[PDB]
Parts: C-alpha cells; structure tokens; sequence
C-alpha cells in the first residue's frame, strides 16, 4: 500500500456532444487533483481487487505492452453478467458474460471456468492502443445503462517527471457498451517494470474550457484550494487582484432526493373530454380533483387537442409542478371568439356568460369537432345568456331566470317589447364556417393553497436520506443542503416581509407527516481573496464574523482569516480587507495585513 | 333517490295533441329547470323544450308555436301539449330534471316510446375559560372578489405563524390543518361578506393572536389583506 499525486490526470469528456468553445460545468464523476491514489509498483501478485466506487482511472507508462486486459464484474462469483476484455496478441474481443475468475489474472484461457447465457459482444476490430516507455490511461464507468470507457494513448516524454506527466489530458470516448449491467469490483488481466495508476472518480463539481477544434484547454476541479472555488465562481480560469465569495462549493451534493408524489391511483380526467353533450353556455360545471397523481402523457397522445394556450405558468413542464387543488370546468361556444377565454379579455361571453381573473394561473383546452354533434336537424339544444343591466364576477354561476328589462319602464315580467328572455338559444351547423363551429372548451383552473398537496406530477419517488449534503426538490422548492429529523413543531409560515430577500429553514415531509430542517452545508459568508493567478498561486480566506473558529490568525472586528500575519506599520490601501484594514503584495513575496493609513 | 315517473304514450293518429305527463317523486326537484329532450333511434337525442323554476318556459325555434307546457297548480305538471301533431315527429321522449349537467349531475327518465376600502375589522371579546367552545367573526368592508382564498392564522408572539382555515373561493371545501382536524371551523357567508370561525373546547396551546388574512388562490405564496387582530387567552 502506498500513495501518490495524481495532478491534471483523470478528467474526460462528460457527454458525446462535440461542442465547440463552451464552458462545462456538469457535476458528473471526475478524479479531484492533487488527490492521494495507490501506485502499485509490478516488476509479482501485488494489486488485489480494487473497489469500483464510481469509475477508474488506470494508467501505466511502459513499453512493450504486458498489462492491457481488464477484468470486470460485480462479485466475480459468476451471478451477474460480468466484462473480459481478451487482447492477447491480434484478436481483441470485448465480451459481456459472466465469467468465473480464478486466482490466476495472468493468461491462454484458463483466466476463466466455463461459459454460460452470455449477451451481446463488442466486434471492435481497432487495436487497443525501444526509444522510451508510453504512456497509456483509460477511464472506465458505467452511467444511465451505458458503459463508458474512454481512452487517450499518446506519446509521453522519456521519464522526465518519473512519476505522472505534466499537462493538462482529456481522454477522448473509445467506446460505449450498450449493457446495462452493474459492477462492483474492478481487477486486472497480465498478458504475460510496469506501474498499476489507478484512482477514484468521486462525485464532485467540476469546469472545462472546450476549443472550436475538440481539445479541452484548460479545467478546474473547484475543490482543491479555495483559489479553485473561487475560479468555479465567475465561470473563467483567469482571477486577478480581487476578493470574491464561494457558493457550498466546499462540500459536494452526494444524491439527489425528489418524493415529489405519494399517490399512485389517477383521476377520472378524461371523463370531461371524452363524454355525451356537455353543459350550456349560460351554466357551466366544475368538477374538484381530489388526491390522485396528474398524468398529463396520455392527454397528448391519446384524443389530440388543439393548441394548449396555458397562461399564468408555462406551456411546458407541467408534469413537475404540483398544485393543491385543480378545477375542471366545461363549456362549449362558437367558433368566432374563443379567444376571449383568455385572461384580460372582453367581448360577448367573456363579459355576461364567464369571467375570467386578471390572475388566472390555469390552461384552456379545446378538441373542436362538428362530428359528435350538430345533426341535420336544425341545432337549438344549447343557449347562451343575451344580455344583463350588471357586469359579470369572475368564477361566479349565473342560474337566473329574471326577465331582462332594457327599456325606459321596468316590463314586470311581460315579455315583450325590450323585455326578451336573457336566454336565447344557438344555431350549431354541420355546413358552415369556422366562425359557427362549436369548440367545447375547457378551462383547467390551477391554484395553489396552504393545504398539503393532492395531486402531483407523474415522477417517481426516491428515499429520504438523512445528515447529508443533498438537493431536495419537495413541491418546487430546490435546496441544497442538510436535511435534520428535528422537533420544531408548528411550521413557520415567514410572510411578514413578503419574503422579498429570505429562505427557508424547514419543510414538511409530502410523503408522511414530518418535519425536515433545512442546514447549511459548509457556509459563513467565505469570501477569498485573490491577488491574481499572475503573480503567484496563493491566497488567502475570510468569514465575516461568523464564528472565528472553524468546525496565523489574527483578531479584528470583521472576523478571522488564516494565511497572512498583522503588520504594526501603515501603508497604502491596496486591496480592502475589511472593516478599513487593507492588504499588498510586498517581500518573501506574500501578502500582510498592515494597519489603514487613517 | 331520483325516481320521477313518465306516462303517456302508444298509438297516435298524425294531428292533434300529445298529452304527457312527468310527474316528480313526490320531493322538491322542481327548484331549478326541467327539460323534455326527444331522442330518435340510432342518433343523438334532440333538445324539445326547458321549463324554468321561475314560471317560463323555452322551445326551441325549429318547434315553434306547436307545443305548449305550463304548470298553473304548483303540482307535478309537465304535460307539455304538442300541437298539430304529425308522423315525423314520432320517437322516444323522456323528461330530465336538468340538461345542462350533461354526464355530471343529470339523470333521465325511463323511457316511453310512442308509434304512429380594503378595512377588514375583526371582531371577538376577552379571555377564555380554560376548555369551552367559542366564535369569532370577521367582516369585509368594500369586498367583491369571491374567489380568493380566507384563512385564519395566528401570529402570537414567540413562536412562528401558523396556518388553521381554507375556504376555497372558486370551490369551498374546508381545508384544515393537521392540529385542528377536530377543532373549530370556518363557513363564509357570501350573503353578508363575512367570515365566521365556530371555535370549540380549546387548551391552553390555543392561546394565540388569530387574524383575518385573504389572499389571491391564483398567483403568489403570500398574503395580499390584513386584519386589526383579536386575542383568545385561554387560561
């Protein structure tokens, strides 16, 4: 057992995409620089089988190649379908079966027992790639089903480093298997001065720089020094003579915890747009979903509807959002001002038949046929309210019979000149216009409450974990932080400010009846100040009196830092500190914390 | 337990009038509009004529001037006379207590073929005796919108705020929270603009200073109205 530095070695392309100048930042599986990995020096059985938390990251510089198979496999027991990789001498064949690996990693086919219901097989006929020993590295891990290996077999320089080389590598993708398969335990296979570099891909955040060509220039892996958190601050690479804060960039989201929904059973939701004749104009219905889960994928498919004008929230991305109770009305009208069921709008029936908020966070919906209805008859079935002395309230039902009187003398109920029945019926023709077609709209009214929510989006639920930095997304609030089982009872419910500049602190559980309190991963206001990656790499820290004690220090009314030492004397203002006090840059070169020349 | 009853039907001769009868069951299903929908074999049925609660009655343009209904006796009086009759109107009739609940709330007869200025003051007294029911009242002064959202939170000092009441503007299912799942109530009389909270048996938790707070269920998270506040010492 031994460690080593592994600088600048490990990072690969996240995706397949070939993009062109861009700056990624996807928290995917990546080895942090500067961290402690096993060397395993070989001239013997020394390398036993390394754990496969979340990818590997083998290496070795040598010449004339011994060591180029892998063995794979989740408990190497022959129970799960495990990965060999046999590229003796010509014929490299990567085959998906499960083979029982005996205590021979050396070659030629006694490495495994027998054979058993083996899958699909890599046909790759690509070779897997005395002046010196090359160096060769490869990635392997396995995501969303895919396992990935990524490889960037180059020429290295002959033993200037003797150790690992220097310069920045981005192991171009080799190959992807299809399998699904999950591994567990990783191995090697001799083909028989090497070295065994090997490493582990934990989860954390990390930056690149693409170039219009392909090749990566530069990367940070934000978690090495503080001058690295703060470079995955401003989204560059290049700081300058400054101070800027971090942002929970210290400690890194482990999972990622949803429980969005709690029931499994759907709602009757399709009994409003597929049934018999629906109600009049002059009344309309409304139907209160009740706790169920919103399946809003069979409603798009299945019976296609005409455009989906959703004011208020997003046309899209409705399967995520939960509301507390959700409305569904009923209603059909004519096809020459359908547009008035939009919010704000005014007309014939948008103004004596249905009103509508001038905050309406709901979607209209429309299937228009002339085929289920509107016979060859003579159509006077549905009737619309003709006209009201009074406006109309929104979200308000008009069964009234009064007779309409618009004339110099109230009629008391005669019915005659200037005394017409407020109800007059329609005229819905088969052979007709688009302007006389009866669009049988329905407006979903969406509203949220303080109630707990009954009907969320279609998502699956994941497992609560408890003392863990993880991002929680409950009922649309994302947080990342902490969750703690405490006993605050009586949820706060901070309005008083009408949460203008405030977060939360605690949720209640969607799932069961419980309480989360919302943590801080690692904060207090850290702010870094950097003279500039110009000049030197060091810097330094800064709490705005927080603590002055995490869980060359000195003491002033602004915190404490660590990484200079107080000097009596007093110069120039260079670089505030804080509270007055400034810092330069002066001779060795490093920074102080001379007194404010005041 | 709908069971209204249709009689009046068989052999007609073409000319005349149809006399039918749709009597009610024997309750007060006359409180709002009646309809009588024709129906012909192997398609949709065809709307004949509504009946109002409030003495009207409507046909339809096409039927027109041939058919008469009236009730004239506050009884079960449907009988809907058809005038001039003729062949081509012969098919199935049934009435219906309302078609304008299509699928929803409607129900259909058996069937008889026939051939051929933001002050919201609040209200409430003292303090309470340790266990005993009580109410409070909640006025609205220039109030029109009824499809906000009431509630009844108490923000005592010390502690955090809470949540108790919900009053569905566009619906009106009360909402509760889980301490007061049996505790007191909320009803909001539209005839008035008020809000009343029926309290009952309290301990000595319930000790609060309960506003009267109305927010848009449309919009924000937060309130949009306050209250002046009341005190309940339960001690």
């Amino acid at each position: 057992p031994a460690y080593t530095n592994s600088f600048t070695r490990g990072v690969y392309y996240p995706d397949k995409v070939f993009r062109s100048s861009v700056l990624h930042s996807t928290q995917d599986l990546f080895l942090p620089f500067f961290s402690n990995v096993t060397w395993f020096h070989v001239i013997r059985f020394d390398n036993p089988v390394l754990p496969f938390n979340d990818g590997v990251y083998f290496a070795s510089i040598e010449k004339s190649n011994i060591i180029r198979g892998w063995i794979f496999g989740t408990t190497l027991d022959s129970k799960t379908q495990s990965l060999l990789i046999v590229n003796n001498a010509t014929n490299v064949v990567i085959k998906v079966c499960e083979f029982q690996f005996c205590n021979d990693p050396f070659l030629e086919f006694r490495v495994y027992s027998s054979a058993n219901n083996c899958t699909f097989e890599y046909v790759s006929q690509p070779f897997l790639m005395g002046n010196f020993k090359n160096l060769r590295e490869f990635v392997f891990k396995n995501i969303d089903g895919y396992f990935k290996i990524y490889s960037k077999h180059t020429p290295i320089i002959v033993r200037e480093p003797e150790d690992l080389p220097q310069g920045f590598s981005a192991l171009e993708p080799l190959v992807d298997l299809p399998i699904g398969i999950n591994i567990t335990r990783f191995q090697t296979l001799l083909a028989l001065a090497a070295a065994y570099y090997v490493g582990y891909l934990q989860p954390r955040t990390f930056l690149l720089k693409y170039n219009e060509n392909g090749t990566i220039t530069d990367a940070v892996d934000c978690a090495l020094d503080p001058l690295s958190e703060t470079k995955c601050t401003l989204k560059s690479f290049t700081v300058e003579k400054g101070i800027y804060q971090t942002s929970n960039f210290r400690v890194q989201p482990t999972e990622s915890i949803v429980r969005f929904p709690n029931i499994t059973n759907l709602c009757p939701f399709d009994e409003v747009f597929n049934a018999t004749r629906f109600a009049s104009v002059y009344a309309w219905n409304r139907k209160r979903i009740s706790n169920c889960v919103a399946d809003y994928s069979v409603l798009y498919n299945l019976a296609p509807f005409f455009t989906f004008k959703c004011y208020g929230v997003s046309p899209t991305k409705l399967n995520d959002l939960c509301f507390t109770n959700v409305y569904a009305d009923s209603f059909v009208i004519r096809g020459d001002e359908v547009r008035q069921i939009a919010p704000g709008q005014t007309g014939n029936i948008a103004d004596y038949n249905y009103k509508l908020p001038d905050d309406f966070t709901g979607c209209v919906i429309a299937w228009n046929s002339n085929k289920l209805d509107s016979k060859v008859s003579g159509n006077y079935n549905y009737l619309y309210r003709l006209f009201r002395k009074s406006n109309l309230k929104p979200f308000e039902r008009d069964i009234s019979t009064e007779i309409y009187q618009a004339g110099n003398k109230p009629c008391n109920g005669v019915a005659g000149f200037n005394c017409y029945f407020p109800l007059r019926s329609y005229s819905f023709r088969p052979t007709y216009g688009v302007g006389h077609q009866p669009y049988r709209v329905v407006v979903l009214s969406f509203e949220l409450l303080h109630a707990p929510a009954t009907v969320c989006g279609p998502k699956k639920s994941t497992n609560l974990v408890k003392n863990k930095c993880v991002n929680f997304n409950f009922n649309g609030l994302k947080g990342t932080g902490v969750l703690t089982e405490s006993n605050k009872k009586f949820l706060p419910f901070q309005q008083f400010g009408r949460d203008i500049a405030d977060t939360t602190d605690a949720v209640r559980d969607p799932q069961t009846l419980e309480i989360l309190d919302i943590t801080p991963c690692s904060f207090g206001g850290v702010s870094v100040i950097t003279p500039g990656t110009n000049t030197s790499n060091q810097v330094a820290v800064l709490y705005q009196g927080v603590n002055c004690t995490e869980v060359n220090v000195f003491q002033t009314r602004a915190g404490c830092l660590i990484g200079a030492e107080y000097v009596n004397n007093s110069y120039e203002c260079d670089i505030p500190i804080g509270a007055g006090i400034c810092a330069s840059y002066q001779t060795s070169q490093s920074i102080i914390a001379y007194t404010m020349s005041l | 337990e709908v069971q209204l009853v249709e009689s009046g039907g068989g052999l007609v001769q073409p000319g005349g009038s149809l006399r039918l009868s749709c009597a009610a069951s024997d309750s007060s299903f006359y409180d709002y509009e009646m309809s009588w929908v024709r129906q012909v074999p192997g398609k949709t049925p065809e709307w004949i004529g509504s009946m109002y609660p409030s003495g009207r009655t409507y046909i339809n343009p096409s039927l027109k001037s041939l058919v008469t209904i009236s009730r004239d006796n506050s009884e079960n009086m449907l009988y809907l006379q058809m005038n001039s009759l003729r062949a081509e109107d012969t098919a199935m009739y049934y009435c219906v207590s309302n078609w304008a609940s299509g699928s929803t709330g409607d129900y259909w007869g058996q069937g008889t073929l026939v051939t051929v200025e933001v002050q919201l003051v609040e209200s409430g007294g003292g303090l309470v005796q340790p266990g005993g029911s009580l109410r409070l009242s909640c006025a609205a002064s220039d109030f029109y919108f009824d499809y906000y959202e009431m509630s009844w939170v108490r923000q005592a000092p010390g502690q955090g705020l809470e949540w108790v009441s919900t009053i569905s503007g566009l619906g009106g299912a009360t909402y509760y929270a889980d301490s007061v799942k049996g505790r007191f109530t909320i009803s909001r009389d539209n005839s008035k603009n008020t809000l009343y909270l029926q309290m009952n048996s309290l301990r000595a938790e319930d000790t609060a200073l309960y506003y009267c707070a109305t927010r848009s269920p449309f919009g924000d998270y937060a309130f949009s109205y306050w209250g002046q506040g009341t005190l309940v010492t339960v001690s």
